[PDB]
């Protein structure tokens, strides 16, 4: 009947896709023309959230669920079976997201309970989960990771590992990951009068001005900026109101196009000007 | 018995059965919602509202490379534009003679271009005279050419012989201005128009102290022979009897050609001249060729004036600021930032990926001053249109552009990998 | 082919009409049935705005045009003639406007000469004309007139018989009729980038707040709130900007909202929330 | 040769191809271009989202206007509500009793429609304290019946005895609560059950020191045993055994009615009471019932809160918020600011106006404080829609409102001048 998240895989080969049916289909778009190819069925409760894991580490998808538990489905020969499952949280399980490919294979997720767990890979079928109690207040609804940057000898990086976050407390926290192995809240951000729905961490076109954006139950859009590296300044901005709830946002990659679903089932394109002030470039549908 | 926990976790969800959603893809494709797909992914895809025919052909591309010399940035082996010998010039042939494009870039070509003499010349006091003038008529020549049809027509209107001369000046033509002159009876205009193209205070003043005479009662004579005395005047919009009258049928285009011709004030720069103009009138709002000469005019405000600009009018094509900018940059012509020509090469070579031109998007990548951001755009770019990259772009853009040797197997790599399991 | 303005009659009868063929029709609509009834013809070139008298003056309508003229067509038993024309402008006419019906039958126009008339009407055929020499620096577009406003014996009041107006210039100057005959610029308001297009002088609800809209090739829309504590204290607030211009803008009667015309052949409507941000109501058409 | 103009003039003019238009009208009736007019003027109308039913019909309107007691105001002849017997109560003979809207009314009709002892008996510290009790039972044994479904269904379920007596409580059934017990040979609760209805120290010590103890190396009690002790206490939810886990799979509202009925922790105010409840519990977003509390419970904030809810919520229908203010307003009930009043009286005389039920909207129209603003509106209004407000609206409506002799033969001779030309 209704879908509700549906994420295109790296290459753009496949396109798997979760409705409240509890079924997790993995598509298929050569051409333009779509080619289901599974339908792995699984969770208690409807899918909210689905991402693909980087072709680095073969072929892999993760799907959260209303079911409280989380599903990762691995790939081998045409084999779509599951290496790992983990229901480490009480509530609904609202959302999923991969880090940035080189902090190795990590997967965050914020449930309801209000909790984060992030399942971190290790040599084989083995995975650690360093969790996060009490991070938003109501629970959590978005999660986003911030894009990986780099900060004289034979060494991969330590990264500042962030991700923001926001959720039902209407604050939208950033997090770090602390140099001895725990998160911590590095920030709040509270401009939202409710329910904080989606958060997203635009990608840094090698551009150090990093941006995220987020849209919330009283329908305005958020696009809160850093003047510079290092400066724990959060300056929002307002994107525009609707009378309706947005729904979800997400980051066009070159051009640092938003796209706005929410409202009307109406969906809108926006642009920054080379005025400061955010613009709508067109409707779609 | 199976829909209240739909209602329930709808409810208990804030979510109204107005929830709808979309999020672009690493191809740049975004997917709305529609019920058009067999799971309801209307996989639309975004638009590359970057309209310019050549664009689309190898040759263009493959061509302008050997326009450039590449050499790996200082901070990585990532190649940047070392030395890039482009014109405006260059485009002009893929272009069609009659498109409002053909003269912006024709014009360009002739503001900015740089004029080249032939014969090497001890003198360069005089030298840095002649290319002043070759300029000087090239232009001059050109709008003679823009406003032919818009003259030499208006021309066929006259019962008025003496109107009929003043028109053939306002089209440089002194040669046929003059013929009709003697033919007609109206000789003593032959004379000055004989002095018309020089600089004689005598001619000048004569002119002028005649014209202040001929306010007072006496006022026997056409509004040509006058229009005419003004155009030895010097200054004949400033005038004590002013031709700012004429932006009624007249082309700005075709005053404008006035005052480049014999509007000189004194001995200087053309691009200060043309900018004389532009303050005395006002030019058509949305017209690129207009714009053109504000940037041309504003000599070293020039990179100001573009962002003033820029900020008001979609009248410049995304690829035009860039290959603006870069003709500029590359050949001393002006003064622009760092920052700004990154700016607006982002722009373009997004418009070039939007479109999936890879190798012309990526080529446009070079010119990033910023060695983070090159490198951070080439690999994500490389990493993920490989295979299209490949085997019958032309064979090898990517040696061509100096990429690195490790980035083109890693990528590669990659991909065999991951179409290995997909098999 | 293309129409330009269209205004219904008072009382919801007739439905003027003009396009750039230099005609203006009278249509019509009983029951929602549009039915032609006349088709004044007489500019040299398109017809502009049209404004509807007010009924209390019998049956009069006005149609400016980039003929330079302007033309009033009276009616007696549905003798649809002409009773006056004025041609005091030397450019075209963009737009027209009536003066509220309590400071008599006086109508306002704005050229494209960066002019301003003003004919009053007299006793018998007669039209005096008060004129506004280089109101505007390029010409005016907007002509809109300020609500009429009342200020112990027999008068009937002397009103401040204000009416704003944008133009070429980007200024949106307001008019003053001073006490000896004459009118005078009270303010200028400089907010826009560009041309203004249109300038309309909301209804005031009663409230004292009154206020006044206007869009420009900027693609900006304001609403310059004004507490007139005896100052003019003119503070603009942005509706909107689209990334294409704004043709026309509107107020509706009863609840201030604002009928957005311009951009992408769509139109919008906008009502200022219980938060101080203008909202979009929903999309026409 | 006519096609030239029309492009140098759409040009001269910038005018985009792209040109539209639109204008609202007197009627409030928009002219949108579609080409789907005679003419191209698509006079689309706007749409009056007052979803409910009775105002169509012309008893309601007619009938509650008895309800009220009009006078010309201070500064002229235009009518003002002077005296309304308003009561939430009125309202809900037009409604269905399974809608949430009845509730929503129901509801307000009784934490805001006043109490009435039915003989005339004065002590005031009774019938004070009567009324007092009167709205305790009446909002009570309300709430009974929301969560009688609820939980009636939720004791089928139950192997455990004691468990279904900690229900019936629930949902203060006293009576079938002892019987349970007693039949269960668990009496000495039917004992304190017995108390439980009234406030003695003696028992609510006698409990609480007795929970203190349970805490003591003495386990293998019924969570429910205890839970009701809890109810003997006092407060429950704030306890040294708290009720507050209870959140977890019962409404709210199911909890309220304990902090109601058993929670009377201290001899005050209702309003007060219901208020701290809230305070331990996080409320149902977009809920109508809910926020109704909210305003019940902030007393002399009420404007306060009001303001402030209508800020984030679109669950008070504007024709509710309207009759709230106005039954609270002539009642004494609560605090209500004239500019408060006013801004939302305007707001539903618009709705009503959308809807061209003038009838109503020149009513409504009434219930303003700004003399100058009513005459303004009502002139308007009437002079306009002459037509509909005569003949067949009932006859009279105009007379019934006391408006202006004057206004109705003034705007009534403006038209019929009007029509007389039309034809």
């Amino acid at each position: 009947d209704m879908i509700h998240d549906a994420q295109m895989d790296y290459y753009g080969t496949r396109l798997a896709t979760c409705s409240s049916d509890r079924s997790v289909k993995i598509f298929d778009v050569r051409n333009g023309g779509q080619i289901l190819i599974a339908d792995l069925r699984g969770h208690e409760g409807p899918v909210w959230q689905v991402a693909w894991a980087h072709p680095m580490y073969g072929n892999i998808l993760a799907s959260c669920s209303y079911d409280r538990k989380v599903i990762i489905w691995r790939e081998e020969n045409g084999t779509w079976e599951k290496s790992h499952e983990h229901a480490g949280h009480d509530s609904s399980v609202n959302s999923v997201c991969w880090a940035p490919h080189d902090y190795g294979l990590i997967l965050a997720c914020g449930s309801s309970d209000g909790a984060i767990s992030l399942l971190t890979y290790t040599g084989e079928g083995q995975w650690e989960v360093k969790k996060i109690n009490n991070a938003h207040t109501i629970g959590c609804n978005a999660v986003s990771w911030a894009p990986a940057v780099v900060p004289p000898s034979g060494q991969k990086p330590n990264y500042i590992k962030r991700f923001a976050s926001g959720g039902c407390d209407n604050l939208i926290k950033l997090w770090k990951e602390e140099e001895d192995g725990q998160w911590k809240e590095e920030q709040k951000l509270e401009a939202h009068s409710d329910w904080v729905r989606d958060v997203a961490w635009a990608p840094s076109i090698g551009l150090p001005t990093s941006t995220i954006a987020s849209c919330s139950q009283d329908g305005r859009v958020f696009i809160w900026t850093c003047d510079d590296a290092s400066s724990n300044t959060w300056s929002p901005k307002l994107l525009h109101k609707f009378n309706d709830v947005v729904w979800h946002v997400s980051w066009s990659i070159t051009a640092n196009i938003l796209a706005v679903s929410g409202g009307d089932n109406k969906v809108t394109l926006w642009k920054e000007s080379v005025d400061g002030q955010w613009v709508c470039i067109s409707d779609v549908n | 018995d199976e829909i209240d926990n739909a209602k329930l976790i709808m409810k208990e969800r804030r979510f109204t059965a107005s929830y709808t959603f979309a999020k672009f893809s690493t191809g740049s494709m975004l997917l709305t919602k529609d019920i058009v797909g067999k799971s309801g992914v209307s996989i639309k895809r975004l638009p590359t509202e970057l309209q310019r025919k050549f664009l689309f052909d190898d040759v263009y591309l493959d061509k302008e490379i050997e326009k450039v010399t590449i050499e790996a940035r200082k901070s990585n082996p990532y190649p940047q534009i070392s030395e890039s010998s482009l014109l405006f010039k260059d485009a002009l042939d893929y272009m069609e003679k009659t498109s409002s494009d053909y003269n912006l870039w024709k014009l360009s070509s002739i503001l900015f271009d740089p004029v080249s003499y032939p014969y090497k010349t001890d003198n360069d006091q005089v030298k840095m005279a002649l290319l002043k003038k070759e300029r000087h008529c090239r232009l001059t020549s050109w709008i003679v050419s823009q406003i032919g049809p818009e003259i030499e027509e208006k021309i066929r209107n006259s019962s008025n012989e003496i109107e009929q001369i003043f028109l053939y000046l306002l089209l440089n033509d002194v040669v046929r201005a003059s013929k009709l002159a003697i033919e007609s009876k109206n000789g003593h205009l032959s004379v000055l128009i004989s002095y018309l193209g020089s600089n004689d205070p005598r001619i000048r003043d004569l002119a002028e102290l005649q014209l202040q005479k001929w306010s007072t009662g006496g006022c026997s004579i056409d509004k040509n022979i006058s229009k005419i005395y003004k155009l030895l005047s010097g200054s004949p919009f400033e005038g004590l009897f002013s031709l700012k009258e004429l932006e009624s049928e007249f082309s700005w285009l075709c005053l404008l050609n006035l005052t480049l011709c014999y509007g000189q004030i004194d001995e200087y720069s053309l691009e200060s001249l043309v900018q004389s103009h532009l303050d005395k009138f006002s030019l058509p709002y949305d017209d690129p060729i207009g714009v053109i000469f504000q940037l041309y005019a504003a000599n070293e405000n020039t990179e100001k004036l573009y962002k003033e600009v820029r900020q008001r009018t979609n009248a410049l094509d995304v690829q035009f600021c860039w290959y603006l900018i870069q003709t500029l940059r590359f050949n001393g012509t002006r003064v622009f930032s760092k920052e700004t020509s990154d700016e607006a090469t982002f722009a373009f070579a997004a418009q070039l990926e939007f479109a999936q031109l890879h190798g012309h998007s990526l080529f446009v990548s070079c010119f990033l001053n910023d060695d983070k951001a090159a490198e951070d755009t080439i690999k994500r770019l490389v990493m993920r249109e490989i295979t299209l990259l490949r085997a019958s772009t032309n064979d090898h853009i990517l040696n061509r552009l100096k990429i690195p040797s490790q980035l083109i197997f890693n990528a590669q790599a990659l991909k065999d990998r991951y179409e290995g399991n997909y098999l």
